[PDB]
C-alpha cells in the first residue's frame, strides 16, 4: 500500500539515513540495531511487519 | 502458550483457550442489543458477501420461545448448536414446570451448557457471544452468555466488530426510559456506527421483545426503521 | 523419526517401520525350524540355555491332538497366542466335535494379530509362530508374522542365525515330500545344528522337537526322548 | 503460526479455526465446478466431468446424487468424503422419512448435513469431511430452492452459487448475469448455467465432459440430464 | 513437562497448578467473612465497574444454599456457578435424606472432597475458585470456613480473599476486635476493611455487596444488603474517620 | 521410543521392560535352593532400623503349607503377587481338591503379570522365587516383570545378583543334603551380602514333601549362631 | 527415558514420581507416633493457630473406628479424602464380616487403596504418610506406618515428616527396649520430642492417648503441659 | 514433515499426504489387473516366491468374497485378508437380511465406507490395500468395481493395480474387451502378465486366476489353468 514507499520517500528528502529490518527477521538482534542508529544521529530506524514479534503477550511456554 | 489444551492452567491462573475464544468473538459481525424501559431490542447485521446470498432465506435472530430472542456475534454453526440446545432446554422446562421458562433461568442454562463445553482435553468452547432477550413476569430482561460459561446483565451493550464503539455509543446516547419506537431508533443508530457499508432492508435484521410477546422484525420493518429515519 | 513411534503412522517409503522393528523383535529369539512330509509335519526350536542349573526354557508349545507349535518372540505374547489357539480348539471341539483343520486356525491367527497394527497405542504381537498339524486335507506347516501375514511352507525357519538353516531346507526340500518320520525329524535335527556357531551343536539342552502325524498325536520330546534321536545321527566334524 | 493448527479444536490468537480453513482447500478438486442456478420455475445444477482415463466407466465416475423425488444433490470435495456425505444424507433422509411421514425438505437437509460437519468441527474425535454439497428441491407452492453446505457447518440458499476450480470468476459471472434485469425459463436458466461453465472454463465442451441434474415446477422430479438433452442445450448456446 | 498435568508432582513434591489456581484467586473481587458475635456476615464488593452492568439480582457475589447457611465467589466465574449449583443439591441430598438442616463442617467436606477429587483425576482442570461460607448448625452454630482450589477447609472467624487479600488479612489482624465485637462493630470493620483495600475514595454503594445471617425465631434469617443501609454505613465510616482526625 | 511398552526398538527390544528388570535390580537380594531333601529360599530384610518390627517387611511370605516365596524388587505390588498366588491357590484346590503345581502357580502369577498392554499399566517390576512341594516333585521356581519364568537349582535376584549367584554356582551340586546347602547359602550371604547372621535382617524358609506345618525359620536360629 | 510421567521408568527403573510423592510427604510438619507398654500416645506439633484461624476446624486429629485414630501429614486434602475412605471401610467391615475390624486389616486397606490409585496413568498419588495406632492386636498396642508408595510397615515407634530425619534419631536414642512402666512415662517421653520438634513452645502439642482397651482419649493443653513439666523436671537434672 | 503425521488432520494443500502415503504403499506390492468380458469378469494376479523353503500355491492373493464375488487385491497382503473377511461379513448380512444376493454396487460401495471411515478417525490408519471386486448377475448385466485405500469406489472395462498401473493399463488399452470373451481373456490376461516384468529382474513368482461368468455359472471359481496349460504357453510365447 505505500508503508514503505512513504517511508523511503522521506528519508530520500530529508538528511535521514534509513535503516530496514522486517520483524520476521534475538534481543542482541534489537540492541545492533538501535546501536547502528546511534552511529548515524539523524538516521531512521524502520520495522517492517513488525506485529510477529509484538503480538500480544501472555504466559510463553516454549 | 498455555492454549493448544483447555483443561490445563497457566501459571497466572489464566485459562489462555478461552481468551483465543472470546478472541474469535468480537471478530464475527457486529450486534448491538439494547434494553428499553418496556422493550428489548436486538439489532444485528446481515450483508450478503454477494448478490448470490439470498437475504430473505437466512435468519440470525432467532426465538427459542414466543418471548424469547437470540442474537449472537460468532461462526454460525456453533450458534446453531446452542439454539438447538435452548430451544430443547426451554422446552424440557416447559414440560417439568407447565411454565414458559422466565428469561434469567434459560440464561443460566445456556450458560451452564456454554460451561460444560469448557473443559476435558478433546474438545473446544463455542467461539460465540450471545444476546438473550426475554419478558418475565412483566419485566424485561437482557442478558448476554459468553464461551467461558459466565453471563452479565445489561441495560445496553455490543460485540462484534468495533465493539467497543458501540460501548461509547450506547454510554453516551441511552437513557432507560426511553420508548420502544426511539429505542429501535437507537438500535439501528449503533449498528451503523459499528458498521462499514451499506443498510437497507437486505442488509440489517432486528428482534424486538415485548412482554406480550417477541417477535423477529421483517426486513421490511428493518429498512422502515433503518431507511427513510435517521 | 518423526513416522516411527506407532502403527498407525506410515511412512513416506509407503512402510510402517514399526511393524518391521516387530519383525526384528522377532528375529531376536532363537531360531526354530518347521518341515513336513506325506507321513508326517516336524517343528524343532532351539531351546536358549540360561545356566547350567537352570531348565533350558520351552520354545515349543502343545495345544491340540493334531496341532503344535514353535515360537520365536517375547515369551508373554507368544504364550498368550497359545492360550488363545486353546480356547478356538476347544469351542470347536465343543460346537462339531472336530480337530480344528491347520490352515484356518492360521488364518484366524493372521486376522486376530492384524487389530494391533492398525490401531492407536497397541503393540503389534512380536512373536513369529511355526505351526505343524495334520488334518483331513493334508500336512501343514504354517508361519506367522506381525505383520499378520501367514504363509505355508514346506520347509522354512525364523529366529536369529537362521540363514543357514533356510539354505539347508531349501536344499533338502527336494528330499522332504516323499520322506519317512526318521529321515524328516533327522533332517530337521540337521537344519537346526546349521544355525549354530562352530562350537555349539545338537544336544538334549538345546533341542526340542515336536511330531504331527497321520498315525500319531502330536507330542514334543524334550529331556531323555531327545537322546534316541540324537543318538545315531551323524556327529559333527571340522 | 504453526501450534494452532495441529489440532481442530484449538483457536488461534485471532480466533481462528486453522483447519476449517484448511478443509476448505480440499473443496478445490480440480475437475468439478458445481453451478447452480435458480429460475422462476426450476432448479438446475452442472457439474464438469473430468475423466482422466478412458478405460473407466462413465456412469460409475458420476457425482450427482438423489436423496427425495422430488431432491437432487451434487457434490464438489474428495471423492470418498463426497459419498460418505451423500451416504449420510441418505441415512437422514431416511430416517426423517420414516419418523415425520413425509420426506425431509431440502432446507432442513442441508441443516442437518451442515449441522453433522459442524459436529466434527466442534469436537476432535473425527476429521471434519472434506467436501461441499449442494441441494435443489421444491417447496409447496413457494418456490424451487438452491441451497450450498459446506464442511465448515455452514448453509445458506442462494438465487446461484458455484463452489469450483474458477471460484471467483463463477461467482462474478453468475452476479453479473443477475444484476441485469431478465427473466427466467428452464432454458433461459440452464442456458446461464452452461454459459458461465464455458466462459470461466473456456473449453469447448463436448457432452461428456460435463453432467446437468435439474427438478422443475411442473415435473419435481430430480433428473440426471441424458447426454441428448444436455448436447442440445450445448448446440443452443453455440449458435 | 510437568505443570502441563493435573497429575505430576515437583521433585519437591509440590503441585504447580493449585498453585497456579490461588495466584488466580488472586484477580477475584475483594471479599471477606467479618469477625462477629450473635450475628455473621459476608461482605463482597462487585469488583464488576461498568455504569450500563444492570445488576437486576442484586446479588452476583453472595449466593444463599439455606436460610441459615450462604457462601461467596472469589475465582473462576462458570466453576463458580456450578460450584454454588453443587452445593445446593448436596445441601438438599443432605435435606432430603435426613429432614435436617445440614452441618456447616458437613458440608464444607463434602464439597472440598468432591474438588478434591476432580483435581487428582487426570484429563480434568483443578477449579480455580475460592469461597467462602457463613452457616448456623445444631453442632456449633455461627461458623465461617474457607475452601480453597486444592479442597482444602479452615475454620476462620475473620478472613478476606480477592485482591490484596493479605493487606485485608493483615489489617484485620492488626485491629482485631474480639468478644463483645458484635454484629454492628462487624459492619463497621467490614466497611473499613473496604475502605482500605480499594482505591476508590468515597466507597460507592453499588460497588460494594453485603449479606448478613442472624438467628430470627431460631429459623435464622439471612438478608442481602439493600442500597440505604450500604449508603449508612459507608457515610457513617467517611464521618468516622473525620472524627479519627478531629483529634488532631 | 519412551513411552511405554507399546513402541519397539530398531532392535526390537521394548524400551520399558528392561528398566523393569533393573527395578529388580534395585531390591534386597534372594537366594533360592532346590534340593531332593527341601526346597529352601532366603532373604535379605535391608531393615532400616531396629525399631522397626523385623517380621513386618514381608519380604519372605508363606503362599501355602506346601509353598513359600521370596522377591526383590520394589517390594510394593510384590505383595499383591502374592495375593494372587494365594487366591490361585485357594480357588484351585477349593474346587477341585488336587494339590496346586508351584509350576502352575507361576503360571497364573505370570498370566496376571501380563495385564500391562495385553488388554484393552505398567509391568510389575519385581521379581521372585517360589519354592514348592508337591506329589509329583519338589521344585523351585523363578519370575520376573517380562511374565517369563524358569525352573532352576540355584538361583539368586535383586542387588548383588551377579556375585551371590556365581558363589551359589560354584557350591551346588545334584546331590547335596538340606543342611549342606542352607549351611552354604548362609555363609555365602555372609562373605559378600552384608555381615554376619543375625535374627533381625536375615530370613530363611524351607519346605518338605511330607510337612504341611511350619514352612518358616523362626525362634530357633542360636544353634547356627554358635556353630555356622 | 526420563521420569515425566507416573507409569514409566528410567534405565535405573525406580519410579521417580513415587519418590516425588515422598518428598511431598517431606514438606508435611511433625507427626510422632510410638506404642507403649499398654497404651499407644501420639501429639502433634505446627498448630500455628493465627488469631481468627481456630484451631479446632483442622482437626490435625481423627479417630475412624469404634476404635483407630491418626489423621495424615502431606496434603490435607487427599488427607481427608482417605478419611472419608477409611470411615467407609471401618464401618462396612464392621456391619459385614463376623468379627470386627482390625488394625493390621485397615492398614492393609490403607496400603492397597494407595498402591491401587498409584498403578494407573492420569490418576495422581496421594502424597500422603500415616501412623495408626489400634487395640484390637488380640487386646495389645502395635504401631504402623503408611507410606504414598502404598506400603505399610510395623512399628515400636516411627516418625514422620519434618522431624523424620531428627526425631526418629531421638528415639533410636532413648526407646527404651524396657517396656515403658508408667504408660505415662511414655506419654512424657513422646511430649518431649513432640515439643522439642517444635520450638518447644508448649502450645501445639495437641496429643491423643488410647489404652488398647479404652475409646479414644484426648489430652487438653493444661494437662499435656503436665508432662511437659515433668519432662522439664527430669531434663533439669543435670545440676 | 508439516502436519502430514495423521490421517484426521488435514496437511498443507488439503490433501493429507497420510492416505497417499498408503497409496505409496499399494505401488510396492505386484500387479493384479482385472477385466470384464462380454459375459464375464476375470482377474489375474501374480504373487512373489518367498523362496525354495515355501510350499507352492500358499499365501495366494486371490480371495473368495462370496458365492458368486470374487477379489483381487494389492497392497498389504495381512491388510487384504482383513478386508476380505469383512467384505465376506458384509455379503453375509446382505445375504441374510434381503433374502437375495447383493448387487456388487452396494457391497462394493459398502466396502468403499469402511476404508474411507477408517481413514478418518486419530486411533486408527487407512488402509494400505487397493483392490477390485467382480461378479455377474445373470438377471440384468455383469459388474466391477475398484477400490483405492482412500475409499473411491469406479467402475471400469479394465483395470490394473500394483507397481505397474499405468503400463498395465496400456496394455489392457489395446484389447478388444468391448466384444471380447472370457475364454481368450484368461489367456490375453496371462500373457500380458509376462509382458510387464515376468522374471526380468524378480527371480520366480506364481501366476493366480479368478473367473466370473455366465459361462462360468455367474459364481466365483479359480480358472482352471491345469487343463492344458494354454495361457501359461501362451504367456511364455510372450519372449518375443
Amino acid at each position: 500500500c505505500g508503508k514503505t514507499m512513504l517511508a523511503k520517500a522521506v528519508a530520500h528528502h530529508t538528511t535521514a539515513a534509513f535503516i530496514r529490518v522486517v520483524g520476521s527477521e534475538g534481543p542482541r538482534m534489537v540492541r545492533d540495531v538501535f546501536r547502528l542508529a546511534k552511529e548515524n544521529a539523524p538516521a531512521i530506524i524502520f520495522i517492517d511487519e513488525i506485529d510477529a514479534i509484538a503480538t500480544k503477550r501472555f504466559d510463553a511456554q516454549t | 502458550g498455555y492454549s493448544f489444551s483447555l483443561t490445563t492452567f497457566s501459571p497466572s491462573g489464566k485459562l489462555v483457550q478461552i481468551e483465543y475464544a472470546l478472541a474469535a468473538v468480537a471478530g464475527g459481525a457486529p450486534s448491538v442489543g439494547i434494553k428499553a424501559a418496556n422493550g428489548v431490542v436486538l439489532a444485528t447485521e446481515k450483508k450478503q458477501k454477494s448478490i448470490l446470498y439470498d437475504e430473505r432465506s437466512v435468519h440470525k435472530v432467532e426465538p427459542i420461545t414466543k418471548h424469547i430472542g437470540l442474537v449472537y456475534s460468532g461462526m454460525g454453526p456453533d450458534y446453531r448448536v446452542l439454539v438447538h440446545r435452548a430451544r430443547k432446554l426451554a422446552q424440557q422446562y416447559y414440560l417439568v414446570y407447565q411454565e414458559p421458562i422466565p428469561t434469567a433461568q434459560l440464561v443460566q442454562r445456556v450458560a451452564s451448557v456454554m460451561q460444560e463445553y469448557t473443559q476435558s482435553g478433546g474438545v473446544r468452547p463455542f467461539g460465540v457471544s450471545l444476546l438473550i432477550c426475554g419478558w418475565n413476569e412483566g419485566r424485561p430482561y437482557l442478558f448476554q452468555s459468553d464461551p467461558s460459561g459466565a453471563y452479565f446483565a445489561w441495560k445496553a451493550t455490543a460485540h462484534g466488530k468495533n465493539y467497543v464503539n458501540g460501548k461509547t455509543f450506547l454510554e453516551k446516547r441511552y437513557n432507560e426510559d426511553l420508548e420502544l419506537e426511539d429505542a429501535i431508533h437507537t438500535a439501528i443508530l449503533t449498528l451503523k456506527e459499528s458498521f462499514e457499508g451499506q443498510m437497507t432492508e437486505d442488509n440489517i435484521e432486528v428482534g424486538i421483545c415485548n412482554e406480550a410477546g417477541f417477535r423477529r422484525l421483517t426486513p421490511t420493518e428493518v429498512k422502515d426503521y433503518l431507511a427513510a429515519i435517521a | 523419526n518423526q513416522y516411527d513411534n506407532d502403527v498407525t503412522v506410515w511412512s513416506p517409503q509407503g512402510r510402517i517401520h514399526q511393524i518391521e522393528y516387530a519383525m526384528e523383535a522377532v528375529k531376536q529369539g532363537s531360531a526354530t525350524v518347521g518341515l513336513k512330509s506325506k507321513t508326517h509335519a516336524v517343528l524343532v526350536a532351539l531351546k536358549r540355555a540360561q545356566s547350567e542349573l537352570a531348565a533350558h526354557q520351552k520354545k515349543i508349545l502343545h495345544v491340540d491332538n493334531h496341532i503344535g507349535i514353535s515360537i520365536a518372540g517375547l515369551t508373554a505374547d507368544a504364550r498368550l497366542l497359545c492360550n488363545f489357539m486353546r480356547q478356538e480348539c476347544l469351542d470347536s471341539r465343543f460346537v462339531f466335535d472336530r480337530p480344528l483343520p491347520v490352515s484356518r486356525l492360521v488364518s484366524l491367527i493372521g486376522s486376530k494379530t492384524q487389530i494391533p497394527t492398525q490401531r492407536y497405542g497397541r503393540r503389534p504381537y512380536g512373536v513369529g509362530l511355526l505351526i505343524a498339524g495334520y488334518d483331513d486335507m493334508g500336512p501343514h506347516i504354517f508361519q506367522t508374522c506381525p505383520s499378520a501375514n501367514y504363509f505355508d511352507c514346506r520347509a522354512m525357519s525364523i529366529g536369529a542365525r537362521s540363514q543357514s538353516a533356510r539354505t539347508y531346507l531349501e536344499r533338502h526340500m527336494s528330499e522332504f515330500m516323499e520322506c519317512n518320520l526318521n529321515e524328516l525329524v533327522k533332517h530337521g535335527l540337521r537344519a537346526l545344528r546349521e544355525t549354530l556357531p562352530a562350537e555349539q551343536d545338537l544336544t538334549t539342552k538345546n533341542v526340542s522337537i515336536g511330531i504331527v502325524g497321520k498315525d500319531l498325536e502330536f507330542t514334543i520330546y524334550d529331556d531323555d526322548d531327545v537322546s534316541p534321536f540324537l543318538e545315531g545321527l551323524e556327529e559333527r566334524p571340522q | 503460526s504453526a501450534g494452532f493448527d495441529r489440532h481442530i479444536t484449538i483457536f488461534s490468537p485471532e480466533g481462528r479455526l486453522y483447519q476449517v480453513e484448511y478443509a476448505f482447500k480440499a473443496i478445490n478438486q480440480g475437475g468439478l465446478t458445481s453451478v447452480a442456478v435458480r429460475g422462476k420455475d426450476c432448479a438446475v445444477i452442472v457439474t464438469q466431468k473430468k475423466v482422466p482415463d478412458k478405460l473407466l466407466d462413465s456412469s460409475t465416475v458420476t457425482h450427482l446424487f438423489k436423496i427425495t423425488e422430488n431432491i437432487g444433490c451434487v457434490m464438489t470435495g474428495m471423492t470418498a468424503d463426497s459419498r460418505s456425505q451423500v451416504q449420510r444424507a441418505r441415512y437422514e433422509a431416511a430416517n426423517w422419512k420414516y419418523k415425520y411421514g413425509y420426506e425431509i425438505p431440502v432446507d432442513m437437509l442441508c441443516k442437518r448435513i451442515a449441522d453433522i460437519s459442524q459436529v466434527y468441527t466442534q469436537n476432535a474425535e473425527m476429521r471434519p469431511l472434506g467436501c461441499c454439497m449442494i441441494l435443489i428441491g421444491i417447496d409447496e407452492e413457494q418456490g424451487p430452492q438452491v441451497y450450498k453446505c459446506d464442511p465448515a457447518g455452514y448453509y445458506c440458499g442462494f438465487k446461484a452459487t458455484a463452489a469450483g476450480v474458477k471460484q471467483t470468476e463463477s461467482t462474478s459471472f453468475l452476479e453479473k448475469k443477475v444484476k441485469k434485469k431478465f427473466d427466467w425459463t428452464f432454458e433461459q436458466t440452464v442456458e446461464t448455467a452452461i454459459t458461465c461453465l464455458s466462459t470461466v472454463l473456456s473449453i469447448d465442451f463436448k457432452p461428456s465432459e460435463i453432467e446437468v441434474g435439474v427438478v422443475t415446477v411442473e415435473n419435481p422430479k430430480f433428473r440426471i440430464l441424458t447426454e441428448a438433452e444436455i448436447d442440445a442445450h450445448l448446440v443452443a448456446l453455440a449458435e | 513437562r510437568y505443570d502441563s498435568r493435573t497429575t505430576i508432582f515437583s521433585p519437591e513434591g509440590r503441585l504447580y497448578q493449585v498453585e497456579y489456581a490461588m495466584e488466580a484467586i488472586g484477580h477475584a473481587g475483594t471479599c471477606l467473612g467479618i469477625l462477629a458475635n450473635d450475628g455473621v456476615l459476608l461482605a463482597a464488593e462487585r469488583r464488576n465497574i461498568h455504569k450500563l452492568l444492570d445488576e437486576v439480582f442484586f446479588s452476583e457475589k453472595i449466593y444463599k444454599l439455606n436460610e441459615d447457611m450462604a457462601c461467596s465467589v472469589a475465582g473462576i466465574t462458570s466453576d463458580a456457578n456450578v460450584l454454588t449449583n453443587e452445593l445446593r443439591l448436596i445441601a438438599q441430598r443432605y435435606l432430603l435424606q435426613y429432614q435436617e438442616p445440614i452441618p456447616c463442617e458437613q458440608l464444607v467436606t463434602a464439597l472440598c472432597d468432591i474438588k478434591q477429587a476432580y483435581t487428582q483425576f487426570g484429563g480434568k482442570r483443578p477449579f480455580g475458585v475460592s469461597l467462602l461460607y457463613i452457616g448456623w448448625d445444631k453442632h456449633y452454630g455461627f461458623q465461617l470456613y474457607q475452601s480453597d482450589p486444592s479442597g482444602n477447609y479452615g475454620g476462620w472467624k475473620a478472613t478476606c480473599i480477592g485482591n490484596n487479600s493479605a493487606a485485608a488479612v493483615s489489617m484485620l489482624k492488626q485491629d482485631y476486635k474480639e468478644g463483645e465485637m458484635t454484629l454492628k462493630s462487624a459492619l463497621a470493620l467490614a466497611i473499613k476493611v473496604l475502605n482500605k483495600t480499594m482505591d476508590v475514595s468515597k466507597l460507592s454503594a453499588e460497588k460494594v455487596e453485603i449479606a448478613t445471617l442472624t438467628r430470627e425465631n431460631g429459623k435464622t434469617v439471612i438478608r442481602v444488603l439493600k442500597q440505604k443501609e450500604v449508603e449508612q454505613l459507608i457515610k457513617k465510616h467517611e464521618e468516622e474517620e473525620a472524627k479519627a482526625e478531629r483529634e488532631k | 521410543y519412551d513411552r511405554g511398552v507399546n513402541t519397539f526398538s530398531p532392535e526390537g527390544r521394548l524400551f520399558q521392560v528392561e528398566y523393569a528388570i533393573e527395578a529388580i535390580k534395585l531390591g534386597s537380594t534372594a537366594i533360592g535352593i532346590q534340593t531332593s531333601e527341601g526346597v529352601c529360599l532366603a532373604v535379605e530384610k535391608r531393615i532400616t532400623s531396629p525399631l522397626m518390627e523385623p517380621s513386618s517387611i514381608e519380604k519372605i511370605v508363606e503362599i501355602d503349607a506346601h509353598i513359600g516365596c521370596a522377591m526383590s524388587g520394589l517390594i510394593a505390588d510384590a505383595k499383591t503377587l502374592i495375593d494372587k498366588a494365594r487366591v490361585e491357590t485357594q480357588n484351585h484346590w477349593f474346587t477341585y481338591n488336587e494339590t496346586m503345581t508351584v509350576e502352575s502357580v507361576t503360571q497364573a502369577v505370570s498370566n496376571l503379570a501380563l495385564q500391562f498392554g495385553e488388554e484393552d499399566s505398567r509391568p510389575f517390576g519385581v521379581a521372585l522365587l517360589f519354592g514348592g512341594v508337591d506329589e509329583k516333585g519338589p521344585q523351585l521356581f523363578h519370575m520376573d516383570p517380562s511374565g517369563t519364568f524358569v525352573q532352576c537349582d540355584a538361583r539368586a535376584i535383586g542387588s548383588a545378583s551377579e556375585g551371590a549367584q556365581s558363589s551359589l554356582q560354584e557350591v551346588y551340586h545334584k546331590s547335596m543334603t538340606l543342611k549342606e546347602a542352607i549351611k552354604s547359602s548362609l555363609i555365602i550371604l555372609k562373605q559378600v551380602m552384608e555381615e554376619k547372621l543375625n535374627a533381625t535382617n536375615i530370613e530363611l524358609a524351607t519346605v518338605q514333601p511330607g510337612q504341611n506345618f511350619h514352612m518358616f525359620t523362626k525362634e530357633e536360629l542360636e544353634e547356627v549362631i554358635k556353630d555356622i | 527415558s526420563y521420569d515425566r510421567a507416573i507409569t514409566v521408568f528410567s534405565p535405573d527403573g525406580h519410579l521417580f514420581q513415587v519418590e516425588y510423592a515422598q518428598e511431598a510427604v517431606k514438606k508435611g510438619s511433625t507427626a510422632v507416633g510410638v506404642r507403649g507398654r499398654d497404651i499407644v500416645v501420639l501429639g502433634v506439633e505446627k498448630k500455628s493457630v493465627a488469631k481468627l484461624q481456630d484451631e479446632r476446624t483442622v482437626r490435625k486429629i481423627c479417630a475412624l473406628d469404634d476404635n483407630v485414630c491418626m489423621a495424615f501429614a502431606g496434603l490435607t486434602a487427599d488427607a481427608r479424602i482417605v478419611i472419608n475412605r477409611a470411615r467407609v471401610e471401618c464401618q462396612s467391615h464392621r456391619l459385614t464380616v463376623e468379627d470386627p475390624v482390625t488394625v493390621e486389616y485397615i492398614t492393609r486397606y490403607i496400603a492397597s487403596l494407595k498402591q491401587r490409585y498409584t498403578q494407573s496413568n492420569g490418576r495422581r498419588p496421594f502424597g500422603i504418610s500415616a501412623l495408626i495406632v489400634g487395640f484390637d492386636f488380640d487386646g495389645t498396642p502395635r504401631l504402623y506406618q503408611t507410606d504414598p508408595s502404598g506400603t505399610y510397615h510395623a512399628w515400636k515407634a516411627n516418625a514422620i515428616g519434618r522431624g523424620a530425619k531428627s526425631v526418629r534419631e531421638f528415639l533410636e536414642k532413648n526407646y527404651t527396649d524396657e517396656a515403658i512402666e508408667t504408660d505415662d512415662l511414655t506419654i512424657k517421653l513422646v511430649i518431649k520430642a513432640l515439643l522439642e520438634v517444635v520450638q518447644s513452645g508448649g502450645k501445639n502439642i495437641e496429643l491423643a492417648v488410647m489404652r488398647r482397651d479404652q475409646s479414644l482419649k484426648i489430652l487438653n493443653p493444661e494437662e499435656i503441659e503436665k508432662y511437659v513439666a515433668e519432662i522439664e523436671k527430669e531434663k533439669e537434672e543435670n545440676e | 514433515t508439516g502436519y502430514d503425521l495423521s490421517a484426521s488432520t488435514f496437511s498443507p494443500d488439503g490433501r493429507v499426504f497420510q492416505v497417499e502415503y498408503a497409496m505409496k504403499a499399494v505401488e510396492n506390492s505386484s500387479t493384479a489387473i482385472g477385466i470384464r468380458c462380454k459375459d464375464g469378469v476375470v482377474f489375474g494376479v501374480e504373487k512373489l516366491v518367498l523362496s525354495k523353503l515355501y510350499e507352492e500355491g500358499s499365501n495366494k492373493r486371490l480371495f473368495n468374497v462370496d458365492r458368486h464375488v470374487g477379489m483381487a487385491v494389492a497392497g498389504l497382503l495381512a491388510d487384504a485378508r482383513s478386508l476380505a473377511d469383512i467384505a465376506r461379513e458384509e455379503a453375509s448380512n446382505f445375504r441374510s437380511n434381503f433374502g437375495y444376493n447383493i448387487p456388487l454396487k452396494h457391497l462394493a460401495d459398502r466396502v468403499a465406507m469402511y476404508v474411507h471411515a477408517y481413514t478418518l478417525y486419530s486411533a486408527v490408519r487407512p488402509f494400505g490395500c487397493s483392490f477390485m471386486l467382480g461378479s455377474y448377475s445373470v438377471n440384468d448385466g455383469a459388474q466391477l468395481y475398484m477400490i483405492d485405500p482412500s475409499g473411491v469406489s469406479y467402475g471400469y472395462w479394465g483395470c490394473a493395480i500394483g507397481k505397474a498401473r499405468q503400463a498395465a493399463k496400456t496394455e489392457i488399452e489395446k484389447l478388444q474387451m468391448k466384444e471380447m470373451t472370457c475364454r481368450d481373456i484368461v489367456k490375453e490376461v496371462a500373457k500380458i502378465i509376462y509382458i510387464v516384468h515376468d522374471e526380468v529382474k524378480d527371480k520366480a513368482f506364481e501366476l493366480e486366476l479368478s473367473w466370473v461368468g455366465e459361462l462360468t455359472n455367474g459364481r466365483h471359481e479359480i480358472v482352471p489353468k491345469d487343463i492344458r496349460e494354454e495361457a501359461e504357453k501362451y504367456a511364455k510365447e510372450s519372449l518375443k
